[PDB]
């Protein structure tokens, strides 16, 4: 049958926390010190089996990596979803205020 | 059945239209049973009542509150950033009384299915085919006689 | 002779014993307004859809593609295209021409100066006719705000795909985003062409009903009072005097008009400035000087915001530019 | 499209009832004596 | 060389580069050297669909159309890796450039085929051991076809995947079933395939130029109706660097 | 957004143009969006990203200088948009910035008087080739022009 | 005289298909989602942003 | 399997009868894409006798 | 195309000629009263 | 209601230290900000870059934070990224760049406070319609 | 049938306008 | 498929009806395909044909 992609993926982990796969980058401006630097690099690196591929990151600087580890708990990985990925949206998904 | 049927929208005769023609059943269709009435839920168990349609409006955004009136679930239009959709909350619905008495149902796309038809009050069954009805509201013979006795007069 | 054969032709170019006067403004008039009245009638029937927006989603204007007469619009001429001008031998094929909105640029030229022509031709015909020559400037008005929503503002706005859309629900939608827009209700031109038109209306009313109030009585209880008047008559048909006993009672003496040359002066006047007023609103909001906006203007003691009824037509508008074109927009200002 | 099927009866009947009567009307009153 | 006023509203600004006919040579390839396309163009020149007929036995034939959308259909400023393999051959890897355009044509009789012209992900691999691209090398790859709209387009009712509506509001009560796949919105993602005909090589320069042809699915309306398949046809410019 | 990790020159937008960048209908690369149509404009602080083929992807990518960057959200944010009574912004804005561009004023003014001038026009020309032919105060009764042509029918 | 239910019909089967009168009926749905609130507090609406209708951007 | 015959046409058989075959719209009864018919089409030929 | 374009302009050469000679050809004279002009 | 004494109480520093503003403090501070910084923030919003607004509850997860008078003086003398990573004084109007920014060339200690102040204050008045865009207009 | 019923009344009006103006009761001076 | 159409008998002019109004694809349907020739055998193997 026919489902909308988006409505489902808000039923999953996706819908309670940053995914690191598939989140628009705006998000990561919820907690502290995580945006623009980490985020670009986290889009830019996508997608992530686990979350804590992220501390994997090429060329992540030792702060970088400890304050991604305090951030852990606000992330999770879900597979990448086409539509959320393509037009560049992660970087400008037509929302503003 | 009777007293339910009452508590419906679509009998509502300031829902028509002027070139809307004929019975209300070509509408919303002819009505065979009532469904019951839906309770909705989130997953923590709290009662959530959907915010009903004022006649004035075409159209209706599907919201649902707690008893206190704050929202706890809706149908986002944007996802991007929905913080209320029935997914993230966990919504169901229990049917109690009508066709679906004692029935539960957790799939979010019939749960959400449901609910737009709760802003039109109690749910009902109907035949649609008969009249090949189109779904869109008309109003009664209360409505026509008023339209044509202001206008006359 | 060339210099006889030439002045018959102009004789009759400017004959007044043509049914229609022809004249050197209908030298232009009649072609052009021919060449947009065909290609109308024909879009309006057939056109295939047009991408007015130039976002590759093309609107159906034509009755045989799903219209009805309400509905129906001959669709301007595609965003992509802006201002350029977009004639038939720039296109590829007549099958591009009609996607990118072709008809609308070939009407609307042709239309404007058509009714251009129409204005001088009035010039035209009282000049041979020995009349006064001011119908034209009455005409100006309405020619003043065809051009206002059919060239000023789209050239201020940088494209013909924001002209008004030629149909009857197209112009509900120039009109609805134009409040969005620029608040054309706030703004006093607008209003000024409003007490025109409700003005214009009410005296039509007034007058018409003063002088049919007094004819002089010239029939039969049978008969419409109409037959009561001969063409051409020498004598008035009605009482003046009557009318004016009449209407300066009603309201007082001197608020009342006795002569006749000032009343019909102030029935042209009336509507024509008001109507003038109207185009330059248009013509001004082309340029982004928008309608009063008084959002917010009411602030209690503390600072907050108290809203006025100007506030509740600000969230209506908002409304409206949030949804118009949803698919156009893709950063966070509306700029032309 | 899928219109209301009485809409073309409607139309028709609407143009030709009125439009008859006053052809009618004119039509008689060239025929009298003038 | 001309300059933007030279060439503005002249549609040369839709044409890929060209070579000489003297630009017959062969560009080196050094197995130890890493390589990169820095330029890579691609101009359209014809549009076919394949006609989709009653019978569904006789093989459908891919038919001429016209262009409705202007000179707004060629690819250009793509740039990528240009790996060279164990074998010899190389293998392009399409990274960033300006790798879609919207097109509409339109099938005799007026049926419109909007479809996303697009060489997105691009992975392209040429014969084993070219020691040197000449005019008998060629590419082979396959490339990804996202969804004509992405996830925020909205249908004239207001019904999107992102963001809309998710019924026909203006039918409240008509049953939801019979109108499940105009209302419940897919996005697409397909593979093309497409194949580069290196006609002309400067070897000094690391210029080549030819023809492609590419074979992709057109826009399904986000899942409202079934695609069809189109065989663009046209000229490729690329300019090669070592990296 | 290229800051940010935007690959501008192949970010598909909803429509499925480009969303920052696409061709213009003779094929020059253009800023995408609704000003499409004023791929027509030339300033200083743009052309230095503009080649023979349009606005130049590597020249974004790599050369967009501060002052630039400066002087187009200055821009931006002093477009010609404003109330009657010097609001700056869209007609839905609130109040805050005082802001009517000069253009605005003296487009707004000139057109309004261009506009009343060629009513002038057409007041005094007509009255001048009424004057000269010597029925500028009216038609004579005993010598009625009209009066002496054949009846149209 | 709100719609004309063959064009509603239509435009609800085919995603393609639209028109002038499709598009201010979108308008509509804008002016009364964000005018109702504060036009009839009586109704104590609170309808959450996630729920208004609108556009790419705007 | 769907000719003019089958489809109630009445005119188009006699137009076709003496060599007005395609369409401007591309398309010919003989099933050919792409053909240009000129002014002559059958489009062209109920034009002329509307005029 | 291009005939199409000739054609055109040669039509829209012809009536703003007809236009501008027409009124240069003693138009203050085409009056009832006063033809001295 | 009233703009009290309470209302204009606001942190100095991350440390818990207030400063009480005075009427004029707040209005001085409410017209620098239509002067120097309204064409972009007005309302709390950013224009040119709507992801960051000027909400306290956004400012304090600013590093360093910049819920506080002197991390808002601070920022208009030398403005970073929301992660405090990179300078961006050559893009946002600052006495560091006033040069290229000549608003900011007058701009005195007091000034700066002045509207660090009228930014605090604001979301104490308006609430969630400070930084809210269009939805809460 | 819609079509032909809007464009049927449309020539109708077109006719009567030829008529209206080309087939009027003249105007008589008596 | 063109030669198979022709014979068939929902193609014969005369097998219509005075007030059956409108295309042959009416009243039998717009025909798609061929379905291919029928051979009807008995048990022994014979072929038969239909009247
Ligand atoms: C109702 C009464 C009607 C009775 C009938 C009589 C007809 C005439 C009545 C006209 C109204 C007169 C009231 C004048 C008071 C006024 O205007 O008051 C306003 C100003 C004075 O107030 C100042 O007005 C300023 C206006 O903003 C301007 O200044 C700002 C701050 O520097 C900004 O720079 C801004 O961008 C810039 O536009 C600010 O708001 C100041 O704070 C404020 O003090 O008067 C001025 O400017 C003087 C302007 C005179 C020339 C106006 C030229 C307009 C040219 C465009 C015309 C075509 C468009 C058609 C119009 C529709
Ligand atoms: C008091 C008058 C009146 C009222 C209130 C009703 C009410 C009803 N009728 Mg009944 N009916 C009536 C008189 C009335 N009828 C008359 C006189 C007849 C004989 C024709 C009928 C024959 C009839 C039938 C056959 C049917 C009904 C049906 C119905 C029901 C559906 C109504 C509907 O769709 O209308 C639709 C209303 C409109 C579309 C509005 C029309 C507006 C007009 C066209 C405006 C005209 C404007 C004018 C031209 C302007 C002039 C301008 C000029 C001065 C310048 C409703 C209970 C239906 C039903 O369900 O039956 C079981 C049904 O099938 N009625
Ligand atoms: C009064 C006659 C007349 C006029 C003024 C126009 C005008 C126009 N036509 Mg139309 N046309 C006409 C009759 C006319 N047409 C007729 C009879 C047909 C059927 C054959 C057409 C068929 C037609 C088509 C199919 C198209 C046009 C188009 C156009 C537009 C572009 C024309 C152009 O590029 O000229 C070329 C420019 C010149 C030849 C230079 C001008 C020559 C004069 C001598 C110079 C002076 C001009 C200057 C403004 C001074 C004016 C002086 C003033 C006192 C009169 C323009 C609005 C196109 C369109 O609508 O695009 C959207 C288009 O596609 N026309
Ligand atoms: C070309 C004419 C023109 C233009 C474009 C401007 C533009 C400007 N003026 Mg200047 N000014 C002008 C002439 C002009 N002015 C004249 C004639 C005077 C002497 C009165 C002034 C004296 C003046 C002062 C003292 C000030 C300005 C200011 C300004 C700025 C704010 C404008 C404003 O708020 O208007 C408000 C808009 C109106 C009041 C609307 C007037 C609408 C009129 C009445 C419509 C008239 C229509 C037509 C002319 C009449 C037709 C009648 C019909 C029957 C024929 C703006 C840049 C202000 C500024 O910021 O300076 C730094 C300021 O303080 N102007
Ligand atoms: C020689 C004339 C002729 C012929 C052979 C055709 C043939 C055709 N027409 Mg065309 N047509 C014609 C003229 C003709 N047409 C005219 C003049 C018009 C304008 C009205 C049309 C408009 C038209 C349309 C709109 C359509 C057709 C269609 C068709 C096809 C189906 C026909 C059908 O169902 O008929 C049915 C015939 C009858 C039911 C017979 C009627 C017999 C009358 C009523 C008897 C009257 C008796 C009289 C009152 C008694 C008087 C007694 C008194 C003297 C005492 C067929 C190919 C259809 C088609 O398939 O198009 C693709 C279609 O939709 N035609
Ligand atoms: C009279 C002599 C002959 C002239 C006939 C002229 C007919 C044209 C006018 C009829 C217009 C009807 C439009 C709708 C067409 C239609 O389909 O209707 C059809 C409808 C019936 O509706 C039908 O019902 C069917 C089941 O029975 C089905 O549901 C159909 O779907 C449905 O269309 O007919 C009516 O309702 C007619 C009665 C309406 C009375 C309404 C009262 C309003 C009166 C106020 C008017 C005052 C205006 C003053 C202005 C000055
Ligand atoms: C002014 C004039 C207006 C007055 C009109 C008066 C009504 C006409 C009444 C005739 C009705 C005939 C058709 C039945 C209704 C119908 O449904 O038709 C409908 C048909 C069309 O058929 C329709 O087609 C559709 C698809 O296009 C669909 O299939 C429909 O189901 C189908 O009904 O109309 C015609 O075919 C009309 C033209 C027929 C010409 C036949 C030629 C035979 C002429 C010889 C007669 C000589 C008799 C002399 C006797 C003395
Ligand atoms: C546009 C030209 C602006 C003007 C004028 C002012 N600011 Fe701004 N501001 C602007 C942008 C694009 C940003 C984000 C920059 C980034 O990449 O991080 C900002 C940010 C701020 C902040 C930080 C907000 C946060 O949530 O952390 C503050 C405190 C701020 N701006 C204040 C401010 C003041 C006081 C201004 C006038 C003196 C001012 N800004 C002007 C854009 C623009
Ligand atoms: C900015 C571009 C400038 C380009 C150069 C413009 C040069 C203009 C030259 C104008 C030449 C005028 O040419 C003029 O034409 C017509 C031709 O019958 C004449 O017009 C004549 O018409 C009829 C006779 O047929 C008489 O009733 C009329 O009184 C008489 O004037 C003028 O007497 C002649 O002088
Ligand atoms: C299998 C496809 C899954 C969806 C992947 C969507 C984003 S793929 C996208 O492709 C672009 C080049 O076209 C690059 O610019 C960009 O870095 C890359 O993320
Ligand atoms: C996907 C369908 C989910 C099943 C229950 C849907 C809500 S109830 C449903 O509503 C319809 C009108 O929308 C009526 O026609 C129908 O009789 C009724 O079963
Ligand atoms: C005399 C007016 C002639 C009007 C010509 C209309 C365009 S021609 C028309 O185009 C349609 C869509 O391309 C085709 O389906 C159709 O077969 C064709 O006749
Ligand atoms: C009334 C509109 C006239 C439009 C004229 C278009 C001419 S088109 C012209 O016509 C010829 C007809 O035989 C063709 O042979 C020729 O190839 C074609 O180009
Ligand atoms: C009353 C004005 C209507 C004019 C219509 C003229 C169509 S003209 C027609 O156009 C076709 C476009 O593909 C060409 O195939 C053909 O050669 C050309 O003659
Ligand atoms: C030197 C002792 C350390 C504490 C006092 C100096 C830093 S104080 C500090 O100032 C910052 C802006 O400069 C703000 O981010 C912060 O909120 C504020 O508390
Ligand atoms: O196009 Mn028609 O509308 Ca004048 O704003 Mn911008 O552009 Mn579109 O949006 Mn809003
Ligand atoms: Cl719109
Ligand atoms: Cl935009």
């Amino acid at each position: 049958e026919l489902v909308n992609v988006v409505d489902e993926k808000l039923g999953t982990a996706y819908g309670e926390k940053i995914d690191l796969n598939n989140t628009n980058i705006a998000a990561f401006i919820q907690y502290r010190g995580l945006y623009p630097t980490l985020a670009k690099l986290i889009v830019k690196n996508a997608p992530y089996e686990s979350v804590e591929d992220v501390l994997n990151i090429p060329g992540l600087t030792e702060r970088q990596k400890q304050i991604l580890r305090e951030n852990l708990e606000h992330f999770t990985v879900t597979e990448v979803e086409t539509a959320l990925v393509e037009g560049g949206d992660r970087y400008n998904n037509g929302l503003y205020k | 059945e009777k007293l339910a049927f009452y508590d419906y929208i679509g009998n509502n005769p300031a829902k028509g239209g002027l070139f809307r023609t004929g019975p209300m059943n070509k509408g919303d269709g002819i009505a065979q049973a009532w469904k019951g009435h839906a309770v909705f839920r989130n997953k923590e168990g709290e009662e959530l009542f959907v915010r009903r349609m004022p006649a004035f409006f075409e159209s209706f955004p599907v919201i649902l509150t707690d008893k206190n009136g704050v929202v706890k679930a809706d149908i986002p239009f944007r996802r991007a950033e929905s913080k209320y959709s029935f997914e993230q909350q966990g919504v169901t619905v229990s049917f109690y009384g009508g066709e679906l008495n004692g029935q539960t149902f957790t799939d979010p796309p019939t749960v959400k299915s449901y609910a737009r038809k709760a802003i039109f009050g109690e749910i009902f069954e109907f035949d649609t085919e008969t009249l090949n009805s189109d779904g869109i509201f008309r109003t009664s013979p209360r409505g026509w006689f008023t339209f044509a006795h202001a206008v006359f007069a | 002779q060339t210099a006889n054969l030439w002045e018959r032709f102009c004789d009759w170019i400017t004959s007044t014993e043509n049914r229609l006067y022809i004249g050197w403004f209908g030298v232009i008039m009649i072609p052009t307004l021919l060449a947009a009245t065909i290609c109308f009638v024909i879009a309006f029937i057939a056109a295939p859809p047009v991408d007015i927006d130039g976002i590759r989603e093309p609107v159906s204007g034509s009755l045989l593609y799903g219209n009805n007469i309400i509905t129906a619009a001959v669709v301007p001429s595609s965003n992509a295209i802006g201002l350029h001008l977009y004639p038939i031998w720039d296109a590829a094929s007549l099958d591009e021409w009609l996607y990118n909105g072709g008809p609308y640029q070939l009407i609307i030229f042709h239309f404007l100066i058509g009714i251009f022509c129409y204005m001088g031709r009035e010039w035209e015909l009282s000049y041979r006719l020995g009349m006064r020559p001011w119908i034209p400037v009455a005409f100006s008005a309405p020619v003043a705000a065809a051009t206002a929503v059919l060239l000023i503002y789209p050239i201020g706005q940088g494209s013909f795909s924001d002209g008004l859309m030629l149909g009857i629900s197209g112009t509900f939608n120039f009109m609805i985003v134009f409040q969005a827009e620029h608040n054309i209700l706030m703004h006093p031109f607008h209003m000024l062409g409003v007490a025109g038109v409700f003005g214009g209306a009410l005296f039509a009313a007034m007058h018409g009903s003063l002088v049919t109030s007094s004819l002089i009585r010239e029939t039969t209880e049978t008969e419409s009072t109409n037959y009561g008047y001969k063409f051409g008559q020498e004598e008035e048909t009605y009482n003046i005097v009557a009318a004016h006993g009449y209407f300066g009672r009603l309201i007082f003496q001197y608020a009342s008009f006795n002569n006749s040359r000032s009343l019909h002066f102030f029935l042209a006047a009336w509507p024509v400035v008001g109507i003038w007023f109207a185009a330059l609103g248009i013509s001004t909001m082309a340029f982004n000087l928008n309608g009063f906006n008084f959002n917010h203007s009411v602030v209690d003691a503390q600072g907050n915001v108290i809203n006025t009824w100007a506030d509740i037509i600000n969230r209506a508008n908002i409304g409206i530019e949030v949804m118009h074109e949803r698919n156009a927009h893709n950063f966070p200002l509306d700029l032309a | 499209m899928e219109v209301n099927q009485l809409g073309l009866i409607a139309t028709a009947l609407f143009v030709l009832v009125p439009s008859v009567f006053l052809i009618i009307l004119y039509v008689q009153t060239e025929s009298q004596q003038k | 060389t001309l300059t933007y006023d030279d060439i503005v509203g002249t549609g040369l600004a839709n044409k890929c580069p060209t070579l000489d006919d003297t630009a017959r040579g062969a560009y080196p390839i050094d197995s130890s050297q890493t390589y990169r396309i820095a330029r890579l163009c691609l101009q359209p020149t014809t549009f076919l669909v394949k006609e989709e007929p009653k019978n569904k036995r006789q093989e459908a034939e891919f038919v001429p159309t016209k262009l409705v959308t202007r000179e707004t259909t060629s690819l250009d400023q793509i740039q990528g890796e240009l790996k060279v393999n164990s074998d010899g051959s190389l293998t392009f890897v399409e990274e960033d450039g300006i790798d879609f355009q919207p097109v509409t044509v339109q099938m005799a009789g007026g049926e419109r085929i909007p479809l996303l012209f697009t060489v997105k992900n691009l992975v392209a691999s040429t014969q084993p051991n070219v020691t040197s691209i000449t005019t008998s090398t060629d590419f082979k790859g396959e490339f990804n076809v996202p969804s004509y709209r992405t996830a925020n387009f909205l249908d004239p009712k207001g019904r999107g995947l992102a963001s809309g509506y998710d019924s026909a509001i203006a039918l409240p009560q008509a049953k939801e079933e019979e109108l499940a796949r105009a209302n419940v919105k897919r996005f697409s993602l397909t593979k093309g395939q497409i194949s580069l005909n290196v006609a002309k090589v400067d070897g000094r320069t690391g210029e080549i130029a030819g023809t492609f042809e590419s074979e992709q699915l057109s826009d399904d309306d986000m899942g409202a109706h079934e695609p069809h398949e189109v065989k663009i046809q046209g000229v490729f410019y690329a300019s090669i660097e070592p990296a | 957004d290229q800051k940010l990790g935007a690959n501008v020159g192949s970010a598909q937008g909803p429509t499925g143009l480009g969303k920052y960048l696409m061709r213009s209908p003779t094929g020059e690369i253009i800023f995408g969006g609704e000003t499409m149509r004023f791929w027509d404009f030339r300033g200083p602080w743009l052309e230095p990203l503009r080649g023979p083929n349009g606005l130049d992807l590597n020249k974004i990518k790599n050369d967009i200088q501060p002052w630039q960057e400066r002087r187009a959200a200055e821009y931006m944010t002093h477009a010609p948009l404003g109330s009657l009574n010097s609001v700056g912004g869209v007609a839905t804005e609130i109040n805050s910035v005082n802001f009517v561009s000069p253009r605005s004023w003296l487009a707004t003014s000139h057109f309004v008087l261009a506009f009343f001038f060629l009513v002038g026009h057409l007041w005094h020309a007509g009255r001048a080739r009424a004057a000269a032919a010597g029925f500028e105060k009216g038609i004579d009764r005993e010598s009625e022009p009209v009066l002496s042509m054949p009846s149209l029918d | 005289s709100y719609d004309f239910i063959s064009q509603e019909i239509r435009a609800a089967e085919d995603p393609e298909f639209e028109t002038f009168y499709t598009k201010n009926l979108l308008l509509n749905e804008g002016i009364r989602a964000w005018m109702a609130p504060q036009d009839q507090p009586h109704e104590n609406f609170v309808f959450p942003e996630e729920v208004l209708p609108r556009g790419n951007a705007l | 399997l769907n000719p003019m015959w089958r489809q109630g046409m009445f005119v188009l058989p006699f137009m076709a009868r003496l060599g007005v075959t395609g369409s401007w719209s591309g398309w010919s009864i003989t099933g050919e894409t792409g053909i240009d018919p000129g002014f002559w089409s059958f489009e062209g030929v109920a034009l002329a006798h509307i005029v | 195309m291009e005939t199409l374009k000739i054609t055109v302009y040669i039509v829209v050469t012809f009536f703003v000629l007809l236009f501008v000679f027409g009124f240069l050809s003693g138009d203050p004279a085409r009056n009832p009263k006063r033809k001295d002009l | 209601a009233e703009l009290t004494p309470e209302v204009l109480t606001v942190p100095l520093n991350s440390e818990g230290k207030t400063i009480t503003l005075t009427e004029k403090q707040y209005l001085e501070g409410k017209r620098l900000f239509q002067y120097a910084c309204a064409s972009c923030h007005v309302g709390g919003i950013t224009k040119t870059n709507p992801s960051l607004d000027l909400r306290t509850e956004t400012l304090a997860l600013a590093t360093p934070p910049r819920d506080n008078i002197e991390g808002l003086v601070d920022y208009m003398k030398n403005p970073t990224t929301y992660d405090g990573e990179q300078e961006i004084a050559e893009v946002h109007p600052s006495l560091r760049s006033a040069d290229i920014f000549p608003k900011m060339r007058n701009l005195t200690e007091k000034d700066l406070v002045a509207i660090a102040g009228h930014i605090l204050v604001e979301p104490k008045i308006l609430g969630d319609k400070w930084g809210g865009g269009k939805v809460y207009y | 049938m819609e079509t032909i019923t809007y464009v049927f009344i449309f020539a109708c009006i077109i006719a009567l306008f030829f008529f209206a103006i080309f087939f009027r009761e003249p105007p008589r001076i008596t």
